[PDB]
RNA sequence: ACCACGAUCAAAAGGGACAAGCAUCAAGCACGCAGCAAUGCAGCUCAAAACGCUUAGCCUAGCCACACCCCCACGGGAAACAGCAGU
């Protein structure tokens, strides 16, 4: 029973980890889209200059 | 006079090195040195 | 526990954890993110520690 | 010194005590060879 | 092998219509009329495309190892000609040691990428010595004799049995 | 009763693979300094039978005692590889990792 | 126990642990592994102290070692109080 309880505790901590990682993923996606837009503008400027 | 003492010590040192080398192959069971072995004079130019 | 082999590892995984190897061949994994040192001590005492009754018997 | 240095060097090693003229004995028997005076 | 001199500069490869320009413009925008650093940049991107999973990431350990490898090759090429340049000898040796350290870290962290780097750049990873002690003449001679004596004793044992 | 070898289960790092079907492993234990009352690592070398030659230098392995020694110094066998060198799989999440960063995100599965 | 079942006690063998000083003792020189064997590989210990020299009975309900010497004792030196008392 102690081993089973330890496994259940691991599962609960895993659920909390997954929730936290999903939060991190949303904030990531936001900032990464922002940075990707900035880099798109930079590449546009560079391509125009080279042309 | 320091010279002759110094080369005498070098000669005794070479003799001791050769004696250790001989002890090795004697204990290993070889009656003579390994075929083609010759102890180099490493303490004399 | 002088006869138990304790070994430490650093920055090999994204998450800290403890693992206990038993004589039977079983392995016990204890995740320790978000847990204080006192909480970890209590957890290991509960799951793999001798109770006060056994110690008093000894 | 650091704790690592103290561990590696280990406990201090007091050198053995020096034996005196009696060689660590209370007294010694002797035979007189000659008598004289010193300043 | 170096890129052909006709290759376009890294900054002039994705510009639209670069194939529709005069031959003179192609010469002006090729490696033939640039310094060695542009050729090194072309080498670097070729290695990144051939080895790394994401050629755009330059902060990764494997990308850094590739960059240091290109730089080490440039130093070696420089030193073939300037045999008495001590500062660049120092830079080459330091770069080689740093790349060894990076390879050790990559091996400890990502073995598949470590293998792919070692194959792609032709790097033969070597393990460090265990003991750092001076091998003076007496030790060398004694070790050679001990090896010889072991060989002779092995022959004697094999024949006698 | 099951074995005459003192060390029944031990965890170590493979430091040598130059012998046939044998891995040389370094095992560290914590030993108290009687004077300083601080714990220091003490190292010991073990030879472990590795039939399949799957051990690489630097990987963390678990060794199980043989019922009896199979050689002068080989008293243990490779039970498993805890951490393959450079191919570590995170036990908490089960996903491959390179150091402290996930090679495959846990959310992906 | 005495039929052993098995306890108690405890050798040989296997695994582990186990004094001090000296690194001006830094290399040891076969000290490993695999195979039923034939044989194959070239390995094993070591500055986290190997190898060596010197000192010492020890961890005291006691334990270890020795028992004239040649570690041992077929054999040899040679004729034995390191049992008590005694010289
Ligand atoms: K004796
Ligand atoms: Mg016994
Ligand atoms: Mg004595
Ligand atoms: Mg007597
Ligand atoms: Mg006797
Ligand atoms: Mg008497």
């Amino acid at each position: 029973e102690l081993m089973a309880w330890n496994q259940a505790e691991n599962r609960r901590l895993h659920e909390l980890r997954i929730a936290r990682l999903r939060q991190e993923e949303r904030e990531q996606e936001q900032r990464q889209a922002l940075e990707q837009a900035r880099k798109a503008e930079e590449v546009q400027a560079w391509a125009q200059r080279k042309e | 006079l320091r010279r002759k003492v110094q080369e005498g010590r070098l000669r005794r040192k070479q003799i001791k090195f050769e004696k250790d080398l001989r002890r090795i192959w004697l204990k290993a069971g070889l009656k003579e040195a390994p075929e083609g072995w010759q102890t180099p004079k490493i303490y004399l130019r | 526990n002088p006869w138990v082999q304790i070994m430490m590892f650093k920055n090999m995984t994204p998450s800290p954890f403890l693992r206990f190897y038993l004589d039977s061949g079983e392995q016990v994994l204890v995740d320790v993110e978000t847990k204080s040192n006192k909480e970890i001590m209590e957890h290991i005492r509960k799951i793999l520690g001798k109770n006060e009754e056994t110690l008093r018997e000894e | 010194a650091t704790l690592n240095q103290m561990h590696r060097l280990g406990p201090p090693k007091r050198p053995p005590r020096k034996l005196g003229p009696t060689e660590g004995r209370p007294q010694l028997k002797g035979v007189v060879l000659c008598t004289f005076t010193r300043k | 092998d170096d890129p052909p001199p006709s290759t376009l500069l890294k900054d002039y490869q994705n510009v639209p219509g670069i194939e529709k320009v005069d031959d003179v413009v192609k010469r002006l925008l090729s490696l033939e009329m640039a310094n060695k650093k542009e050729m090194l940049k072309i080498k670097q991107e070729q290695f990144m495309k051939k080895i790394v999973a994401n050629p755009e990431d330059t902060r990764s350990l494997e990308a850094r190892i590739i960059a240091l490898s290109v730089k080490i090759r440039s130093y070696e090429e420089h030193l073939e000609k300037h045999r008495k340049d001590k500062a660049h000898k120092r830079y080459l040796l330091m770069s080689i040691d740093q790349r060894k350290k990076m390879l050790k870290n990559l091996r400890n962290t990502n073995y598949d990428v470590f293998e792919k780097i070692c194959w792609g750049l032709g790097i033969e990873y070597t393990f460090p010595p265990l003991y750092y002690r001076r091998a003076h003449r007496r030790f060398v001679t004694k070790k050679a004799l001990c090896i010889r004596v072991f060989q002779e004793t092995q022959k004697l044992k094999k024949r006698r049995r | 009763v099951r074995s005459s070898v003192h060390a029944r289960w031990i965890v170590g790092k493979v430091i040598g693979t130059k012998m046939q079907k044998t891995a040389k492993v370094r095992v560290t234990r914590l030993v108290l300094d009687p004077y300083l009352l601080k714990y220091f690592n003490k190292r010991k070398t073990y030879f472990a039978h590795d039939a399949l030659q799957q051990c690489t230098v630097g990987d963390i392995v678990l060794l199980r005692a043989l019922p009896v020694p199979r050689a002068k110094h080989v008293k243990h066998e490779l039970a498993e590889i805890v951490f393959k060198v450079g191919k570590v799989i995170d036990p908490v999440t089960g996903k491959p990792c390179a150091g402290t960063t996930y090679l495959e995100s846990p959310l992906s599965s």
